[PDB]
């Protein structure tokens, strides 16, 4: 047993590195996150130290699992995004404040996000 | 493995 303080905080879930990794590239992360079969939204915000431009949103859906990174920060926007139903080419962390309650999902069946495991 | 990304797969 160890001592603790009584202090509390009202902040969101995405306030530490708890859902952030950057050496589990799209080919590896789909092997570990793809044994799951939950709603379209069981995501992580990881990247690779291998793709020279990676900042991916990675969804776990109801038939497959896919990654959402292609371009770095631009001068005609911020972090770039272009999915057929998600042209989110601005800073995703600023949009997350709005998406928090009702997210944009993957190319969709369901739209709200929840947090998924990093390991197998 | 496949598919890779979205905006594609890259």
């Amino acid at each position: 047993g160890s001592p603790a303080s009584g202090t509390s905080l009202s902040a969101a879930i995405h306030r530490t590195q708890l859902w952030f990794h950057g050496r589990i590239s799209r080919e590896e992360s789909q092997r570990l996150i793809g044994q799951q079969g939950l709603v379209d939204g069981l995501f992580l915000v990881r990247e690779s130290q291998r793709n020279p431009q990676g900042f991916v949103l990675s969804l776990c859906h109801l038939q497959k699992v896919k990654h959402y990174l292609i371009l770095p920060s631009e001068e005609e926007g911020r972090l770039y995004f272009s999915m057929d139903d998600g042209q989110t080419r601005f800073t995703d962390l600023l949009q997350l404040v709005e998406f928090h309650q009702l997210n944009r999902g993957i190319l969709p069946c369901l739209l709200r996000h929840c947090c998924t495991r990093v390991a197998l | 493995p496949q598919p890779e990304y979205v905006n594609q797969p890259d």
